[PDB]
């Protein structure tokens, strides 16, 4: 779960960019 | 998901704007 | 330690607190 | 010692978060 | 390809640290 | 390359400068 963990802490970020002012969800759910 | 999607390969910034609201 | 504790599994905020001073 | 080099940029991060003003201390020794 | 790219975001972030005023270059490529 | 470098062995800070302009 750990390289896993790390890997999304990186999708966030960006997401966060990407998105912009529209914003975005986040769902770590399988 | 986008885990098991963007972290088991490279989303681009395009897969990764269908996350977007 | 935090690395061999941490990184082989998930710490939750409460198993990280417990590095805190 | 990467993917540890990795991991360990993750948990300082988080301490700083949840340890707030108490500080924190990362001891990377084995 | 994503422990990989993992590892250049935390590259470039230590890049950047390191040159300081000198800035860097960051070349992806084989 | 960096990655190559970088990513299979922890570069120092010195091996890192060696990437700065
Ligand atoms: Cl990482
Ligand atoms: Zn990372």
């Amino acid at each position: 779960f750990v390289n896993q963990h790390l890997c999304g802490s990186h999708l966030v970020e960006a997401l966060y960019l990407v998105c912009g002012e529209r914003g975005f969800f986040y769902t770590p759910k399988t | 998901g986008i885990v098991e999607q963007c972290c088991t390969s490279i989303c681009s910034l395009y897969q990764l704007e269908n996350y977007c609201n």
